[PDB]
């Protein structure tokens, strides 16, 4: 009844291939949250007690 | 950050990364695009090429494959981008009717789409494409590869990084900054052992460029060979005009219109619709010289 | 049918209740099945040191 | 028989029309890996492909293989000669048996 | 990074290692199995001696 | 010598010089424009095969 909420992913990483002696690259993600909201449906109906 | 682990990042970048080191893999074998030197060879290497947009049956299953079977290559699978199945489908007779009921399926759990084309197994992905090329078909079992151990983690707030590059520095110290790294590294081989053994696929005719070197003992003769018939002799010290000349007396007779040359006596660039193969065997050094494929851009 | 900060009926609409209506955190459903590397479905895998 | 044009024409008519009317049953096919290239683009007059019929591998086997016209059929790497590519007739007409 | 034969840092692509790298051998990949013969696969076999 | 896609042996050729016999695959044509005595020079087709 809270709802969710979930981090959807975007970030492009990325790697190298490497010599030996080689200095080794730096990298980094990304995310943006998204949320989802319950809501209602309903409907009454009615008739006499006989 | 490390204390928070916000949507759990570090557990995601774990699994990411591996993605990449992945996604990495196919960009060093098809293309090449930064391939270590201890790879040998890439499938855009390959001197056979091939066209589909018109009617993609024809290019696939008889103007592609005869360069295949008439050099004693098999074909055994296909990779195709996701670009490719608009015009596979577009395929058509001249009544407009479909040429492929062979059909292609998805998966429960890997990203592909996979299925058969004329009874070879076929993949169809998001990033097999690159520049011109949107496929390739061949003989895969010509590929070997291994990896050593599995991918390994390491994590540290001590060292210093260097941000900038080796030519012009910007470090940090992890531990002046109260900062922490991790550090993910693996470790793969793979042999191709005849890149000639595949096609290109492309949407549209191209003229190849080909690189011919007679480096090694300046005398003798060498035949060239074009869709696999064989010119004349050529000698050493051959002219480009009379090379010109030597092509285009093969008897498939492609025109002086479509062949160009360019260069010197030993050393040559060519360019020409279909295969090009060269055999040094009789130069006084056949063994230095070679012919290859120019990656042209 | 009602504002939200109604004079007389409390709603979860309300501003008063900020913060205290936060949701679950879950797992990213949109993105994909991890993408392995097409070479190593068909080539051949071999032993290595 | 020759079937450069069309390779339906070639082996469903005109090369099984020598068979039967000799008496002679069609069993099998061998062919070469140089006639997929012709088996494959053998059309009608607007470009449609005439066999769907098609040809396989097997996990431990270096040929492969497939039904045509019903026929079990073989592919090969070194089954051309001259101006011959293949071979199509009642198979059961040979015996053969190693000694040892 | 660094040249092979660097004067301060070890490496193994240094000449000083040459021969301690030794390769593991393996069997032969890119060849197919050995091959039987298509008339065998056709023609019926019979006993012999 | 055509070439352009015709090669040795696609063709043989018999009889006299002139009122030659040709065989080939294909289409055959013959332009006796330059030919000048012959202003009716023809090509027959005697059969298919």
């Amino acid at each position: 009844a809270t709802g969710i909420v979930i981090p959807h992913w975007t970030g492009d990483v990325s790697a190298q291939w490497i010599g030996e002696g080689d200095m080794k690259p730096i990298t980094k993600g990304n995310m943006t949250k998204r949320d989802v909201h319950p809501a209602k449906i309903a409907t009454i109906f009615v008739a006499s007690a006989e | 950050t490390v204390r928070a682990n916000p949507a759990n990042y570090l557990g995601t970048m774990r699994t990411k990364v591996a993605t990449a080191i992945a996604m990495a893999f196919d960009n060093a074998a098809l293309h090449g695009t930064n391939a270590p030197s201890a790879f040998q060879g890439y499938l855009d290497q390959s001197n056979k090429t091939q066209s589909i947009s018109p009617n993609a049956y024809q290019g696939l299953g008889v103007s592609g494959l005869t360069k295949l079977v008439t050099d004693g290559k098999k074909w055994t699978h296909t990779l195709l981008d996701d670009t490719v199945e608009p015009v596979l489908n577009g395929s058509v007779d001249a009544n407009g009717r479909p040429l492929f009921v062979e059909s292609t399926y998805e998966s429960l759990t890997t990203p592909f789409r996979e299925g058969r084309i004329l009874g070879r197994p076929t993949i169809l992905s998001d990033h097999v494409a690159e520049g011109d090329v949107v496929g390739y078909a061949g003989d895969f079992s010509q590929i070997i590869w291994g990896q050593v151990g599995g991918l390994s983690f390491d994590v540290t707030d001590q060292a210093t990084l260097n941000l900038g590059s080796q030519e012009s520095p910007n470090f940090v110290s992890l531990w002046q900054h109260n900062l922490v790294a991790v550090r993910v590294e693996a470790e793969y081989g793979l042999l191709i052992n005849d890149v000639n053994a595949f096609v290109k696929l492309t949407f549209d005719p191209v003229l190849t460029t080909y690189a011919l070197d007679l480096d090694g003992a300046s005398a003798g003769n060498f035949t060239l060979s074009l869709d696999g018939k064989t010119s004349a002799n050529i000698a050493y010290n051959a002219s480009t005009a009379t090379v010109k000349s030597a092509i285009v007396a093969i008897d498939d007779g492609v025109s002086a219109d479509d062949v160009t040359v360019t260069g010197s006596a030993g050393d040559y660039t060519i360019t020409v619709p279909g295969t090009l193969t060269a055999d040094f065997s009789g130069l006084t050094d056949g063994e230095g010289a070679s012919i290859s494929v120019v990656s042209v851009g | 049918g009602f504002s939200a900060d109604h004079s007389q009926i409390a709603q979860t609409k309300d501003t008063m209740f900020t913060g205290y209506l936060d949701p679950v955190q879950a797992k990213d459903y949109f993105a994909e099945a991890e993408k392995t590397s097409i070479v190593q479905r068909v080539a051949q895998k071999i032993p290595m040191g």
